[PDB]
Formats: structure tokens, sequence, C-alpha cells
């Protein structure tokens, strides 16, 4: 770890997180599908969607977890997957000064249980996920758009939603109000193909198809 | 002569309007921070006669300082409409001019001039407090050259 | 005569200023301009709906105490009487009972606004 | 008290009166036993609108489980009479 | 395979009940919407627009897709009843400023290249 430009490794935390990852997978085998720890010491628990309330309740209340803070909750859209959406829970433990990431999956039509009962912070994060991705959360105290405009159709953060959308607003003097019309751009957004045709990272080379 | 009199009356009302500009207390995004510094002691917009007032019905100028989104656009037009005339609009910053950093967003209006008329465009991201003050003094010169009464006199 | 002429002049000047305000300027009236103001979005309901008064009890008490000023204001003239012992007794009695009323309402949580 | 009670003749008249104000029904084609779908040519949502008119006329709430079966004017008369205890 | 978690309705018969319930709520709301928003349309035009929106999805046979449509429709209704929407948002269903685009092949041929 004497190299000036390279990030030093903390192998003490890597062992501790790996040990605790097994600990959770042993206590919740009904829901835990995969556990992993990254090279920068971030623990991820990948669970079945049914285990959202059991897993998070254990991680918030168990005396050896005490993850009392929901740092963030978000979704990632991966169209190539059968379940294109990936719900990500980032939890913080103040007692043990540690962080854990819990991940599950769903699709356009399958609900995911709301975690408001476990974390009051999830009220708006689930509204944002629904608003921006179209993932329905069952038993949410009140689910509705939070960021998009009233009457806005579609879910902007899906990978198949266009960057500039489908409609745009102006003011029309005939009707004396702001109207919505199909989008026309004076200058089209210029798509840049930046990817280099040479592999950058051999460590991540996927097996040939 | 009648042309001489209307010329002097025009110089009087034009003077009164440019010396007592009252911007509406209306800011949207980062550009409103730079608008606060124009009211801060270094530049002291109040010394030019420019005083903020919150009610649109007591405002003479709207400074669209920040990004205008589709959700907010109806609100902007409403408060602009509720301004008694004569009323001038100053567009501050890239976002309010033509969308700026967010020109190609599904939720951003590509320029406040699609919603309201604009008298002065102040460039920058954000314009410095001294660059907004240039636009205000450029608006005052624009009002100084109005010919409302002279144009009436020869209708 | 003087007082009436002074009042007529003050409210005539006030009226003429209002008249000039509406007839001198150039007007451009249209529907959106004269709509009610609610920060940019249309008001959700009528401004004529009931507006709960949380200090209703204190407002009723103001009616009773505002009548003590009518009874207390004659005191400067009352002090000119030859019956000072009686006058001073009833002056203090009247003020004290006004104070006991305040104490009763204060202690019984009457001056606290309703939730 | 003194207001006349409800009679099956009265219910039938009011039901047939509402159905005549409906714009999609031909006034000289309405039979007290004509099916809303088969005879009058109406569709599902048209039937829903009719039931809501009945609620306004008779001033009581008809749930969807029950309203899904009222497919002719006579069935409405039976349901209203049945729920209003008008055995007359 | 083919076994999926439902949202609200376990079959189309159950789902259609929620569709009818939503339609009755929208139908009763149009008179209030045309009143509060001071729209220059009639109650007939508004209720025709509601019907147009419902028939637009009459071909759906998946109960889950129907459940989301009702969920989205109820959010629209909630936005309108509480006047979160403005007059501009309620009139976007009528496309009053959109010039009628051609439908037949010849008219599309003359104006441009789009299919
Ligand atoms: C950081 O995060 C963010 C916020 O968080 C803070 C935000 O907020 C916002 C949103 C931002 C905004 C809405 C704009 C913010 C801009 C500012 C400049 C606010 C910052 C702070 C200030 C203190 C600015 C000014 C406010 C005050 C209170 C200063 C006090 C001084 C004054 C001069 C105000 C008025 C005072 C006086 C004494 C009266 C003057 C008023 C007049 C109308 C002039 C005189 C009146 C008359 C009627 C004329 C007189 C003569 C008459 C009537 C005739 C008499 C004679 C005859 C002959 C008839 C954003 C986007 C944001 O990102
Ligand atoms: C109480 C209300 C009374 C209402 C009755 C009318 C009162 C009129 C008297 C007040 C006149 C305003 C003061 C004159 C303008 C002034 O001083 O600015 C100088 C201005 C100053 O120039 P400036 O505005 O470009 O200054 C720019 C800022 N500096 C200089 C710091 C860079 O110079 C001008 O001459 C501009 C034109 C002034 C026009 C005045 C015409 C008045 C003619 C009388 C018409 C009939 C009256 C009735
Ligand atoms: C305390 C102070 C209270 C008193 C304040 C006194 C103010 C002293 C200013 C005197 C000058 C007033 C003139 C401004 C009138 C408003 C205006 O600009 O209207 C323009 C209008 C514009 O009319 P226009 O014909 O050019 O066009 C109107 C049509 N549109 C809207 C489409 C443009 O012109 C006039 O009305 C001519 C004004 C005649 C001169 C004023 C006569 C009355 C006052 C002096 C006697
Ligand atoms: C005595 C009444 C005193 C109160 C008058 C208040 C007032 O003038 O408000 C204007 C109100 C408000 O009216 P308004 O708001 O519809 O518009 C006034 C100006 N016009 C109509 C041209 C657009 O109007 C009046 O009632 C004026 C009454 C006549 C006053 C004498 C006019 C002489 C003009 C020279
Ligand atoms: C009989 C009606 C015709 C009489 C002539 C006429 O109405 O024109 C006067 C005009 C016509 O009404 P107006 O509504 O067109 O004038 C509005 C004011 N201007 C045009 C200046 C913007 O009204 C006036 O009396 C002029 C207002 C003078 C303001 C000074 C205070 C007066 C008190
Ligand atoms: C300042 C210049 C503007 C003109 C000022 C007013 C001009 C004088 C008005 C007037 O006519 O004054 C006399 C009149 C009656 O007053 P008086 O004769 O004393 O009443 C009988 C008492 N035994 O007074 C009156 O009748 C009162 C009229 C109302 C006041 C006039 C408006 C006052 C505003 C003046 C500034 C504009
Ligand atoms: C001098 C009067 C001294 C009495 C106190 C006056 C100030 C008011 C204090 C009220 C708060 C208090 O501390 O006493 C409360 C008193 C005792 O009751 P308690 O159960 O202990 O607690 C209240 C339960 N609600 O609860 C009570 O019962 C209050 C009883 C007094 C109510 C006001 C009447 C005061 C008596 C009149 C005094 C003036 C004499 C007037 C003579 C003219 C007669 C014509
Ligand atoms: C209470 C009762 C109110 C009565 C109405 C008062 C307002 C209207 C008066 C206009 C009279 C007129 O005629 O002025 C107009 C005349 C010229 O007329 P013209 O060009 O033929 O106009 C025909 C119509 N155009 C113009 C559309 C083609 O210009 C002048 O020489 C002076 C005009 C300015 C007003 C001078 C007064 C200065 C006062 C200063 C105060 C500080
Ligand atoms: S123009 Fe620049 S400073 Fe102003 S709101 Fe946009 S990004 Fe912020």
């Amino acid at each position: 770890d004497t190299r000036p430009t390279v990030r030093p490794r903390n192998d003490v935390a890597h062992k501790q997180l790996s040990a605790f990852g097994e600990y959770v997978a042993e206590i919740l085998p009904k829901y835990v599908q995969q556990v992993q720890v990254s090279c920068f010491n971030e623990l991820e628990i990948c669970i079945h969607p049914d285990g959202v309330i059991p897993v998070l309740t254990f991680l918030r209340d168990h005396s050896n977890a005490q993850f009392k803070s929901l740092a963030d909750l978000t979704a990632v859209d991966i169209p190539t997957r059968q379940n294109r959406f990936e719900i990500v829970y980032n939890l913080l433990s103040l007692r043990f000064n540690s962080r854990i990431r819990v991940k599950t999956y769903t699709d356009e039509l399958t609900p995911i249980e709301s975690s408001v009962p476990v974390y009051k912070a999830a009220n708006w994060y689930e509204r944002e996920i629904w608003d921006m991705f179209g993932v329905f959360f069952a038993n949410h105290p009140d689910l509705r758009r939070i960021l998009t405009d009233y009457g806005f159709e579609g879910h902007p953060f899906r990978k198949d939603f266009p960057l500039s959308g489908y409609v745009e607003l102006r003011y029309d003097d005939e009707v004396k109000r702001v109207v919505a019309e199909p989008v026309e751009l004076a200058q089209e957004f210029r798509k840049f193909d930046l990817n280099s045709p040479w592999e950058a990272f051999p460590a991540y080379r996927q097996p040939p198809e | 002569r009648g042309e001489y009199v209307v010329a002097k009356l025009d110089d009087l009302i034009n003077w009164a309007r440019r010396s007592s500009l009252w911007p509406m207390t209306f800011g949207l995004a980062c550009c409103a921070v730079e608008m606060m510094h124009m009211a801060a002691p270094r530049y002291d917009m109040d010394r030019f006669g420019v005083v903020f007032r919150a009610s649109p019905r007591q405002s003479d100028v709207m400074i669209v300082a920040g990004t205008l989104t589709n959700k907010m656009a109806p609100a902007l037009r409403k408060v602009y409409d509720q301004m008694p005339e004569p009323r001038y609009v100053v567009s501050m910053g890239s976002c309010a001019n033509g969308g700026g950093y967010y020109h190609y967003s599904y939720s951003v209006v590509r320029g406040c001039d699609r919603i309201v008329p604009v008298d002065i465009y102040v460039p920058g991201c954000p314009p410095t407090a001294e660059a907004l003050l240039y636009g205000i003094l450029q608006l005052q010169k624009k009002i100084k050259r109005e010919k409302r009464l002279r144009i009436w006199y020869r209708r | 005569m003087n007082l009436m002429l002074a009042l007529l002049t003050n409210f005539t000047l006030a009226t003429l200023l209002v008249i000039i305000a509406f007839w001198l300027p150039q007007l451009n009236v249209y529907s959106e301009k004269t709509s009610p103001y609610e920060c940019g979005f249309d008001p959700m309901g009528s401004a004529r709906l009931p507006f709960s008064m949380k200090f209703f009890l204190v407002a009723i008490t103001f009616l009773l105490f505002d009548l003590e000023i009518a009874l207390l204001l004659p005191l400067p003239w009352a002090s000119q009487t030859a019956n000072l012992n009686t006058m001073l007794t009833m002056a203090l009695f009247l003020i004290i009972l006004l104070a006991v009323s305040l104490a009763y309402e204060w202690t019984q949580k009457g001056l606290e606004w309703t939730e | 008290s003194d207001a006349p009670p409800l009679t099956l003749e009265g219910i039938k008249d009011r039901v047939l009166y509402v159905l005549k104000l409906y714009d999609k029904i031909d006034p000289e084609k309405l039979s007290v036993n004509s099916h809303f779908m088969k005879d009058l040519g109406l569709d599902s949502l048209d039937q829903v609108e009719i039931i809501m008119a009945m609620e306004d006329e008779f001033g009581f709430e008809i749930p969807d489980i029950d309203a899904e079966k009222l497919m002719c004017p006579q069935e409405i008369v039976d349901y209203i009479a049945d729920k209003k205890d008008v055995y007359e | 395979s083919t076994s999926v978690k439902p949202i609200f309705s376990r079959d189309m018969n159950e789902a259609k009940r929620r569709v009818r319930e939503l339609y009755r709520a929208w139908y009763r709301e149009v008179p209030n919407t045309v009143h509060l928003f001071q729209l220059d349309i009639s109650v007939k035009q508004g209720r025709d627009k509601v019907r147009e929106m419902f028939k637009k999805n009459a071909h759906i046979t998946d109960p889950r897709v129907v459940d989301l449509l009702v969920i989205k429709g109820k959010m629209e209704l909630e936005e309108t009843i509480k006047v979160w929407k403005q007059r501009t948002h309620v009139m976007r269903f009528f496309h009053e400023t959109e010039a009628p685009r051609p439908k037949d092949f010849l008219s599309k041929f003359y104006v441009g290249h789009d299919p």
C-alpha cells in the first residue's frame, strides 16, 4: 500500500463483512440468494422479492445488525433481464459503524411489498421508484407521482423512455393557457458513440458466448 | 407645441418607471443565489431603487432566475399574468434562457420565452451578481427609450 | 364646522387619489389577470369558507374587558370629588375585580388557544 | 305520514321515465322487458350510466355486485321494490 | 411458468368490477370538474372524453395490466378532485391546439415521409 496512485486495501473490513454476510445467509436461508463483497468493502445481500419485510426487519432489529437508518432506496432498470428492475436498499448501522446493501428484483407487473412498516424513510423513496420506474409497491400508505408533472404519462427513468420525452410545453395565446404538444427539437441531441473497441479490464471478461 | 409637451411627459413617466423597479420575489434555482448577492451589501440593488416585493400585484419586473420545468410553467404564467402593467421580464441564466444544462430533458422548458415574453436575456451559469446588475441597468435604458406618449400623439 | 370641514377634506383627498388611480393609467384587463392569488396555482376552494377561530374565548373576554375602559376612564374626573375615601375604595374594588377575572381565566386555561 | 307510499306502478313509471331521458335509447323502442344489451344495443358502460341514474332517482346506493344483474327495466323494478320493501 | 403474483384482482371478472367502480367515480366527478376548473366544455363533452379513455383499453385480457390501469386511473382522479391539477392539466385530454394530422395515405404522402 506504498504506491502513491493506487487505493490501499482494507482487508480487516473485508473479512468482517464477509463473515457477517455468511451470518445473514445462515439466519435467512429462505430469502437469501447470493452474498458478495466488493474490492472496496461493500457488502451486498441479494434476496428473493418475498423477503423484503423479513430481511429488512431482521437487519433493523437483530442485536448484531441494528441497521436503524435507511440511507437510500432506488431502482435500476436492466432491460435484458427477465425482471428488468432491481430494487436496492442501502442501510446504515450507527451501532456498528457499518453499511450493507440489500437487493431484489421485479418486473413491470409484479408488486413488491412496501417497507414503510420497517423504515418510515421508505415512504417517499417508493413514491419516487413508482413515479420514475413504474414499480408498484403494495400496501403503501399513499402511492402517487412525486417528481413528474401532473398527468405525465410514462416513466422517465426507464431505459426505453426517450431522453427528451414525447411532449413539451409552451404558452398558446388562443386558449390563454399553457398547452402540451408533441416534442420537436430545434437541434436534435447528438448521439456520441464513445465506446472503445478494445477491452479495458481483463478481470471482468465474460465467458465467450 | 404639443409634440414638445408629450416628449417631456414621456421622459417623466419613463424616468419614474426605471427609477422604481420592483422585482417580484421569485427565484427558482441556483441563479437565485446570485440574485441574493445583488441585494447583498456589495452591490445593493436597493440603492438603484430596485426593491423586491412578494406580491405579483405590486411588482413591475419578473426575474426568471433558475430552471423552468414543465410542472412549474403554469405557475410562472399565472404570476406573470397577475402583474399589473407595464411589466417587464428579465431572463437570468442559461436554464431560463434556453434550457442550459438541461436543454434535452423530458421535464424542462427550453427557455422561459416559450411561456412569457422576455425583455432582457442575462447570460451565464449563473451570471455573476454584477452581470445581473448589468441587465437591470440595461432594462432601465430600454425603458428610458420608450415612446408611449409620442406614438399616441400621432395616431 | 371646523371638524366637519377637516373630515371632508381628508376623505375628499383620499377619494380623489383613488379616482386618479383608476382613470389615469392604461388598463389591459383579461380573465387570468384578475384571478385570485394563491402563489401561482389555482386556489383549492373558496376564500369564503369557514375559518376556525382558535382564540374565540379570548375574543369574548375582550368584549367584557373593553367595557372596563368605559368604567375606568372617568377616574381622572372621579378624583376631583370630595368623597375621596369612597371614590378610592370603589376605584380599587373595580380594578381588583377586573384582575380577578383575568386570574380566573388564566388559571382555568382560558387564555390558551384551542388545539 | 301523508306522502303517498311507493307502489310497483309508481316504481315502474319512474324507471321507464329515467330510461326515456337517456339519449342512447330510442323512446319508441323501450319495452318494460327489453334487454339493455340485446334489444336497445347498449354496451357495458351504458348500463353502468343507467344504474347511476336510478341511484339519483331513487336516492339509494346500488353496489356493483347487484347492478351487474339488472339487464332490463323490469329487473330494476324488482330490485328497487325488493330493497324498498314495497310488496304492493 | 405462467404462475404470477397478482396486484389486486385474481381474474378478469374481479378486475372488471374495479373498472366499473372507477368509471362510476369519474362519471360522477365530471360535473364537479367542469365547475371548479371553470372549463368552457359541457358535462357531455367531459363524460364523452372519459368514455373515450376507457374504450381505448377495452382489448386488455391480462388482469394485472387492468389493475395497473385502474391504479393509474385512480391517481388521475385523486389529482383532479383535490385540484392538484390546473386548468391546463385537465384540458390536455382534448388537444385543442394540435392541428388535425392526416389519416389517409394520400394526405400523409403529400406532407412528409412518415408512414
Ligand atoms: C438558497 O435556497 C433558496 C432560497 O432560500 C433562501 C430561496 O428563497 C429561493 C427563492 C428566492 C427568491 C424568491 C428571491 C430571493 C432574493 C432576495 C434578494 C432575498 C434575500 C434577502 C433579503 C433581505 C432581500 C430583501 C428583503 C428585505 C427584508 C430587505 C429590507 C429592505 C427593504 C428596502 C425592503 C422594504 C423596506 C422598506 C423600509 C419599504 C420600501 C418599500 C417600498 C414599496 C418603497 C416605498 C413605498 C411607496 C408606497 C412609495 C412612497 C411614496 C408614496 C406612496 C406617495 C407619497 C407622496 C405623495 C405626494 C402622495 C431559492 C431559489 C433558493 O434556492
Ligand atoms: C377630469 C376631466 C379630465 C379630462 C380629460 C383629461 C385627459 C385628456 C386630456 C387631453 C387633451 C388633449 O386634447 O390633448 C391632446 C393634445 C393634442 O390633441 P390631438 O393630437 O389632436 O389629439 C387627437 C388624438 N390623437 C392624439 C390620438 C391623435 O396634446 C397636447 O397638446 C397635450 C397632450 C398631453 C396632455 C397635456 C397636459 C399636461 C399636464 C401635466 C400634469 C403634470
Ligand atoms: S443557469 Fe446555471 S446557475 Fe442558473 S439555475 Fe441553471 S444551472 Fe443553476
